[PDB]
RNA sequence: AACGAGACUCUGGCAUGCUAACUAGUUACGCGACCGGUCGGCGUAACUUCUUAGAGGGACAAGUGGCGUUCAGCCACCCGAGAUUGAGCAAUAACAGGUCUGUGAUGCCCUUAGAUGUCCGGGGCUGCACGCGCGCUACACUGACUGGCUCAGCGUGUCCUACGCCGGCAGGCGCGGGUAACCCGUUGAACCCCAUUCGUGAUGGGGAUCGGGGAUUGCAAUUAUUCCCCAUGAACGAGGAAUUCCCAGUAAGUGCGGGUCAUAAGCUUGCGUUGAUUAAGUCCCUGCCCUUUGUACACACCGCCCG
RNA sequence: CUCCCCUGUGAGGAACUACUGUCUUCACGCAGAAAGCGUCUAGCCAUGGCGUUAGUAUGAGUGUCGUGCAGCCUCCAGGACCCCCC
RNA sequence: GAGUAGUGUUGGGUCGCGAAAGGCCUUGUGGUACUGCCUGAUAGGGUGCUUGCGAGUGCCCCGGGAGGUCUCGUAGACCACCAUG
């Protein structure tokens, strides 16, 4: 299933070369579920991310 | 009233996604007459989030060496490309830019992890601005590679690649590289 | 990154400390105050120092500043500090006390005090933190 | 508290407020022209917006709102010309860095009248089976050509060069101005902009290598100094392992000035013009810095030292 | 345990020719894959690039023939609904 | 009736837990909290769910009633080359 996500906070930048941003995800379905997630490119708080695999969790690079 | 290239209408177009609604421009205000505003959008972070999308497609079309400094080559080429598009599909050519941006942009992408020389990639997910940017990149590069020597006008070949990027066909070089990114994303997960 | 030199902050400290009455919360006000009060070369020095005199005043009206001592804000903090509620917090009709405290008072012949109330001793003994 | 960082000097951005300009223009009025205007066309009063350049103002994280031991300071917004202008100068120390070849700046050595001196005439630094390096130019359709339309700035000049006339083109002749905001010079530079011809092939893309001729410079050009006309028209199909430079009037394209210069910029040093993609983050790599730590080293790991 | 709002392709009609848009068949050029097989590179090693499979297997579109697919009416279904469960 | 009957145990005890039949002799308390499950009391001992975590909040039985994606915060990040000067 395809899902949507909301940015609650920006925590740090994960990467070897300092590539990924490690961001915190609310679900736009009004659910309270909170998952950390890796995102590439620029991110500011409040943005919406589209997840193709929505059950996956964030690991440290 | 504000009419793009004198014959178009910006305010009637539509955005179907929430992520790309906050970034993609030329809906409410930003709609201009001509692409070249010579403004500074690289001044501060995300200040280039707000510049006109047509200008955004415009800026990226100078991207190879001899064409580099010449901007007007583009506001020429983007001029004839739109006027071509309206003849084929028959819709507001600025709907075709929206759909090509929305569809061509990656969703998930791979970040290289390992030691140099050994590529082992892990799947992460694209940020909205990054989606827009990569998408447009893909559009301009697809147009170049497709138009190098087929003796096609870049007007003709970009209208081609844009309409095809909008429909979702594998004709577009864009949709191709996207589909590869998402598939590698699948490989890893 | 915009950060003030030792010169800037030291100067604005002494300027404020001497002239505290003449400065005001406006920038150009104290800018022209410092074109007079002190002697500074150039401009970008002047402007910065004054900016800090100002900033430091906006922190002064909040309360005591670590760097400066003025008798005027010593006096305003003599007003602010001095306070008292209509009755003392040390006045209660009933003050509760442990049997032993009552004993210690009984040594001093105060076992006759009226306001006292003897409260029940706590039966378990655990005052200690479970080591580990 | 002191030096280093900053401050500072030099450059760019602001000023319809000031000081003014016949060696810069403006507005106004005349004459001039061709159909009320258009004109770098000609002259007088009007003044500083333009054009210069002096004085001094202006920005100080300032104002508001967020993150902060509400502390530094960090983010967003407004008010604004400007919320990051680009260079110079550079401590305590050192390198056994480059410099007898920039010095009438030298300590030694050698040379000293068939001179390692100097001047004269030629040759040589330029040579060619090969490696390694900056840099130019291209691989074409966002392109080549052909006509047409309107743009810069820094500087250079007793040599820059106005206008004629002869010259297909390079060039000759001549007659003129300027030690320069006066004369070259309204510096009509290149892309770009508008029409035209070309049609995916070693093609008009690319032009090396050559064979003839004209003209310049110079005593002197053969070992083509350069420039110019015809021909000759070859490699080259976006470049393997590796790697270099770069964050905003910036990368890059594009011409232009100064240096070298009798004649010369594929170099340098500056100058404008057209003008972006992406990041506002991290120590992975590379590089140096601190801190802790071990040391039998201190001429300091190119150390010390055991048979 | 339902009922009834919108989606489907299961059956009947008009229409089907005229209307428009999509799947059939032929000429057309354009992108264009892999199982694998080899090679090169990460000190050793493909989970990568590049060669060969092949410009195959394919897919997006323009013009030919369809007597198609349809759009307009019904249900048979499927999902939003409810309930219910919490 | 009777803390008897019955029932129950580590060492004992003057025991712990705790009935009913039936009568008699005339009322035969109020106020006020809570309450997941297990064991053995609203005590003692284990053990939980609500949002990954930390807070809150709720979780005995019945009837009826309506109102519903409980609220606030939030790092929760973990997958051997090499002598000498
Ligand atoms: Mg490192
Ligand atoms: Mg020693």
């Amino acid at each position: 299933p395809i899902k949507l996500a909301r940015v609650t906070k920006v925590l740090g930048r994960t990467g070897s070369q300092g590539q990924c941003t490690q961001v915190r995800v609310e679900f736009m379905d009004d659910t309270s579920r909170s998952i950390i997630r890796n995102v590439k490119g620029p991110v500011r708080e409040g943005d919406v991310l589209t997840l193709l695999e929505s059950e996956r969790e964030a690991r440290r690079l | 009233d504000i009419k793009l290239f004198g014959k178009w209408s910006t305010d009637d177009v539509q955005i179907n996604d929430i992520s790309l609604q906050d970034y993609i421009a030329v809906k409410e205000k930003y709609a201009k007459y001509l692409p070249h505003s010579a403004g500074r959008y690289a001044a501060k972070r995300f200040r280039k989030a707000q510049c006109p999308i047509v200008e955004r497609l415009t800026n990226s079309m100078m991207m190879h060496g001899r064409n580099n400094g010449k901007k007007l080559m583009t506001v020429r080429i983007v001029k004839h490309a739109f006027e071509i598009i309206h003849l084929l599909t028959g819709e507001n050519p600025l709907q075709v830019l929206v759909n090509a941006i929305i569809n061509s942009g990656p969703r998930e992408d791979s970040t290289r992890i390992g030691r140099a020389g050994t590529v082992r990639r892990q799947a992460v997910d694209v940020s909205p601005l990054r989606r827009v940017n990569q998408a447009i990149w893909l559009l301009c590069t697809g147009a170049r590679e497709a138009a190098f020597r087929n003796i096609k006008t870049i007007a003709e070949c970009l209208a081609d690649e844009l309409i095809n990027a909008a429909k979702g066909s594998s004709n577009s070089y864009a949709i191709k590289k996207k589909d590869e990114l998402e598939r590698v994303a699948k490989s890893n997960r | 990154g915009r950060v003030r030199t030792k010169t800037v902050k030291k100067a604005a400290r002494v300027i404020i400390e001497k002239y505290y009455t003449r400065l005001g919360n406006d920038f150009h006000t104290n800018k022209r105050v410092c074109e007079e009060i002190a002697i500074i070369p150039s401009k970008k020095l002047r402007n910065k120092i004054a900016g800090y005199v100002t900033h430091l005043m906006k922190r002064i009206q909040r309360g005591p500043v670590r760097g400066i001592s003025i008798k005027l804000q010593e006096e305003e903090r003599e007003r602010r500090d001095n306070y008292v509620p209509e009755v003392s917090a040390l006045d209660q009709e009933i003050i509760e006390v442990d049997p032993d405290t009552k004993e210690m008072l009984k040594l001093l012949d105060f076992g006759s005090l009226s306001n006292l109330q003897v409260t029940q001793p706590t039966v378990g003994m655990n005052f200690k933190t479970p080591r580990g």
